[PDB]
């Protein structure tokens, strides 16, 4: 296929954040 | 005007934002905040910093893991 | 505590001494002998904010109060709004 | 409002007092007497007049509405009077209750002044560890 | 009294809060359920935040021959 | 007729602010804004959803297709969708988890009309969660979609300048 290891910066530095900024808006409510 | 943060109480129904910050910085003050007993406390620092040693090895692991396939050795 | 700052003194006389402080302090509650015989440290404090205007005037001879209340409503800071 | 227009304490405009959080929670309002048509100072920055009715201005929050005194008793009058309005009724009868003028004697009500032990040598720090059986909830 | 003009038509007046336009174009239920799944909203959003956001980022980062940083 | 309405600070009592000047309550404006969720809730939030989704939709194009990160695109997937069919998505649940500051759980259906409304105490809330859904659901199909007759529209353009 050739040259393709780019997912562990969005799933982390991008999407993991989405989760918790969403999710953890559990501090406000759930 | 609801009830939230699960340990303190004065903090818990404070309608401002202090609600937040002051939540995220009383966490580690076990000795005397609602949830506590000299029995609780101790242990509540014990399986805390067993949550320690714990995070020191997910550090060291990766230290040795961005090294072994690239990062000259 | 939830509003607990001690301004007490020993005279608790309040003439050319101290009055200032939004609502909080409906005292003159004469204890059975203390000179100008009006005493203690407060009335029902669940009403107003956190001054130390509380001393500034008329002795507390020790400390004087300030913020210490933590558990802190809003009505207990101007801003709940 | 207007179809019912019941006013007393003249003003015109102002971006000062009352806004959203005096419906959705509590209300607070001061009332008074007065002799003849006089121009006042105001909380919230502005300034207007008097004459009568109830002389019943409504006020945002109760530190705000006693300052009619911290000047509005350097301008004659025994009588000034603020209560507590809800969005429905009572308990907290604010300048109501018994006697008035913070510095007399009928009853004693609350206050106390002491804690357990008095101002004396609390070089004694915090004692027991907080534990559900020894009189430290006061 | 000519300029007493009896307010050249009173109006009524105050129009209203009453009634100075009909309403919203009849275009509606021309979406009835059309696009539902936020019109089946009955438990969702967790679905569209793995799905939508694994396909604004799965292929969105990857690429078959760079055109690099 | 008067000096400026029957001359008033607010609807009435001058102890609320608002200082009703123009830019506030001139029939010149206050009517340019009430087929929509200004004074009165027309139909439910359902439909307003997409005129809101869509209008705000075909925006955010030349913003991120003419000011794009390496700009003036020669990629057939820009001068339109490209990514930004991301903003509407990063914010089409920036909303949903604000309608969790709305719950209040019902199903009446009163977008049909009865007796000349008021919705009365219509201020404060009085729009439950099963409302704020059908809007931020109108949002997605208004955002994503409103991004393509932007894109889809060729581009003949001027300026300028
Ligand atoms: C010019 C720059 C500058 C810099 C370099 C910093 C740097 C810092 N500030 Mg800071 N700050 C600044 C200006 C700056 N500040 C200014 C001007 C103000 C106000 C005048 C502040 C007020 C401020 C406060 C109150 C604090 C800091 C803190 C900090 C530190 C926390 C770092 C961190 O990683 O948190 C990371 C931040 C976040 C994770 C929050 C951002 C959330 C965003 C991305 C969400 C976007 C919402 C989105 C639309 C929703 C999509 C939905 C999705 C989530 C599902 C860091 C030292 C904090 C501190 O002391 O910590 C030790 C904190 O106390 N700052
Ligand atoms: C982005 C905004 C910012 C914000 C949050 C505010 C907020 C406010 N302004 Mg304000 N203002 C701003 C920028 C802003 N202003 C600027 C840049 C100016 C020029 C100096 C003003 C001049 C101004 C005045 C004179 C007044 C206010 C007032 C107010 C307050 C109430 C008025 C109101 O909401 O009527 C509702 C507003 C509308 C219905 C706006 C409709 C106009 C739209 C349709 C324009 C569409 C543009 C069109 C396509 C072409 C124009 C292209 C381009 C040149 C813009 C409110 C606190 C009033 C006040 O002090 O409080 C009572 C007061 O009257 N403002
Ligand atoms: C705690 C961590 C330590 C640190 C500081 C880092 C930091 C980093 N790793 Mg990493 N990694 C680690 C341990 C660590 N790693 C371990 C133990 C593994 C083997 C499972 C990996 C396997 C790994 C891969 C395949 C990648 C990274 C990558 C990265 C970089 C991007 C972040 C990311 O998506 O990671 C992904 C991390 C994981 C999949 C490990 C999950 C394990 C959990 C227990 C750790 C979560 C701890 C958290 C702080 C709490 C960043 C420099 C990415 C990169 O190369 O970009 C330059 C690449 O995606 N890591
Ligand atoms: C930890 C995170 C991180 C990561 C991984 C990224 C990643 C990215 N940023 Mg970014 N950014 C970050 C933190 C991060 N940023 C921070 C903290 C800031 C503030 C300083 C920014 C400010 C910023 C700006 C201003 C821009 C970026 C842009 C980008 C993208 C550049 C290349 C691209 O087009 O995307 C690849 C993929 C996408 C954009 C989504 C793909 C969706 C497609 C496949 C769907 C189309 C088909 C169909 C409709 C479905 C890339 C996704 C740029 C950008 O994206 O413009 C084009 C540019 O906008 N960032
Ligand atoms: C953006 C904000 C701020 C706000 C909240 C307002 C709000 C308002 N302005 Mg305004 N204004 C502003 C900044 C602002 N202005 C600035 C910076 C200027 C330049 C000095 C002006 C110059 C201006 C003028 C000349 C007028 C207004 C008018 C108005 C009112 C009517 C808007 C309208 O007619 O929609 C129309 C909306 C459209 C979308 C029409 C389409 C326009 C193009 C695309 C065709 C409204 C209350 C009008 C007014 O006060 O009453 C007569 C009018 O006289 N404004
Ligand atoms: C980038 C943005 C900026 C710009 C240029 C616009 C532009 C517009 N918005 Mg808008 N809007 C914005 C930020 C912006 N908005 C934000 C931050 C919010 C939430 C705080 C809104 C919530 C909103 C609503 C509810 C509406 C608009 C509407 C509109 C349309 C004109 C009416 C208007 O705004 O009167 C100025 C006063 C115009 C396309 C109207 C529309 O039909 O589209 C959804 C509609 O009323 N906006
Ligand atoms: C050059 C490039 C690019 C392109 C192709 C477009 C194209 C378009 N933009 Mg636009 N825009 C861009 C960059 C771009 N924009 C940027 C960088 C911004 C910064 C905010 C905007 C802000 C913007 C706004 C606020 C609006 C548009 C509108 C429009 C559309 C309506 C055309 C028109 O004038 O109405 C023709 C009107 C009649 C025939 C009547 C049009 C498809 C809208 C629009 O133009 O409506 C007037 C809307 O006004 N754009
Ligand atoms: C405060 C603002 C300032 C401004 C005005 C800009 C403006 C811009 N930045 Mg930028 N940037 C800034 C601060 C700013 N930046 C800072 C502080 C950082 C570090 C924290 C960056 C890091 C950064 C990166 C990496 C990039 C940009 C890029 C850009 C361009 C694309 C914006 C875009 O398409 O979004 C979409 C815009 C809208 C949807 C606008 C709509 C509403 C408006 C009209 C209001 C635009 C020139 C991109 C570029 O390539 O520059 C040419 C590039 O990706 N910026
Ligand atoms: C109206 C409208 C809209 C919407 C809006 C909205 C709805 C928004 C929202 C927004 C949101 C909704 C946001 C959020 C954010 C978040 C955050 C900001 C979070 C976070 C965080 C963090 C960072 C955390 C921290 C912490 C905590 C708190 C816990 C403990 C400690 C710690 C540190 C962990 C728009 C504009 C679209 C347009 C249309 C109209
Ligand atoms: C995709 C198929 C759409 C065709 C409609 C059939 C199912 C609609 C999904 C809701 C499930 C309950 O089925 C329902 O459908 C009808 C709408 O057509 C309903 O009719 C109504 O139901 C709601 C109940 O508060 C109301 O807000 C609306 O007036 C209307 O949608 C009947 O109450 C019932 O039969
Ligand atoms: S010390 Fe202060 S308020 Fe206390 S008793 Fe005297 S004046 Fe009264
Ligand atoms: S010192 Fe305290 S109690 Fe006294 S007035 Fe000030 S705030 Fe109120």
């Amino acid at each position: 296929m050739i040259n393709l290891p780019s997912l562990f910066v969005p799933l982390v530095g991008l999407l993991f954040p989405a989760v918790a900024m969403a999710s953890l808006f559990l501090h406000v409510e759930k | 005007a609801l009830r939230i943060p699960r340990f303190s109480q004065g903090i818990a129904q404070d309608p401002t934002t202090r609600r937040i910050w002051f939540g995220i910085a009383t966490a580690h003050d076990f000795e005397s905040h609602d949830d506590i007993t000299e029995g609780r406390l101790y242990q509540n620092i014990f399986a805390s910093h067993f949550g320690q040693l714990a995070i020191i090895f997910l550090w060291t692991s990766g230290n040795l893991f961005h090294v072994a396939w690239q990062g000259n050795f | 505590m939830s509003h607990s700052v001690k301004i007490y003194d020993t005279c608790i006389g309040c003439t050319q001494c101290v009055r200032a402080c939004p609502t909080d302090v409906l005292e003159m509650i004469p204890w059975g002998g203390c000179k100008a015989k009006q005493i203690a440290s407060a009335p029902r404090t669940e009403d107003c904010v956190g001054c130390k205007r509380c001393e500034s005037a008329c002795p507390t001879d020790f400390l004087s109060v300030r913020v210490y209340l933590w558990h802190e409503t809003t009505r207990s800071m101007g801003l709940a709004y | 409002e207007l179809d019912p227009n019941t006013p007393s304490p003249i003003f015109a405009g102002s971006t000062g007092g009352l806004l959203r959080k005096a419906q959705v929670e509590e209300f607070y309002v001061i009332t008074w007497e007065s002799p003849k048509e006089q121009i006042f100072e105001m909380p919230t920055g502005g300034a207007a007049i008097m004459r009568e009715g109830p002389n019943l201005l409504k006020l945002a929050r109760k530190e705000q509405c006693l300052a009619l005194g911290t000047r509005l008793r350097s301008k004659y009058k025994i009588k000034y009077q603020f209560y507590r309005v809800f969005p429905s009724g009572e308990v907290q009868y604010l300048h109501p209750k018994d006697g008035v003028y913070p510095e007399k004697v009928n009853p004693g009500r609350q206050g106390v002044g002491l804690n357990m032990r008095s101002i004396g040598k609390n070089v004694s720090p915090i004692e027991v560890k907080f534990t559900g059986k020894q009189p430290y909830d006061l | 009294d000519l300029e007493d003009i009896a307010n050249t038509t009173g109006q009524w007046d105050v129009y209203g809060s009453d009634a100075p336009s009909p309403y919203n174009s009849l275009q509606s239920k021309f979406f009835e359920t059309f696009a539902a799944p936020f019109t089946k909203r009955g438990l969702l959003l967790k679905f569209l935040i793995l799905g939508g956001g694994s396909l604004l980022t799965y292929v969105s980062a990857n690429a078959p021959q760079d055109v690099l940083p | 007729k008067p000096t400026y309405q029957v001359i008033q600070p607010l609807n009435g009592d001058p102890f609320i602010g608002g200082l009703e000047t123009p830019v506030t309550s001139s029939p010149l404006i206050a009517w340019y804004l009430s087929n929509l969720p200004a004074y009165r809730t027309a139909v439910n939030p359902l439909l307003r959803g997409v005129e809101v989704g869509l209008a705000h939709g075909f925006l955010l194009v030349g913003p991120f297709v003419k000011a794009g990160p390496l700009r003036n695109t020669e990629y057939a997937g820009a001068a339109g969708s490209l990514a930004a069919a991301g903003l509407v998505v990063i914010l089409s649940m920036c909303l949903t988890m604000y309608g969790i500051a709305s719950f209040k759980e019902g199903e009446p259906s009163i977008a049909p009309a009865l007796t000349l409304t008021g919705r009365k105490k219509q201020p404060d809330q009085l729009q439950s969660a099963d409302g704020w859904a059908k809007f931020t659901g109108g949002f997605f199909f208004g955002g994503v979609s409103g991004v393509t007759w932007a894109c889809f529209l060729m581009y003949v353009l001027d300026l300028p300048y």
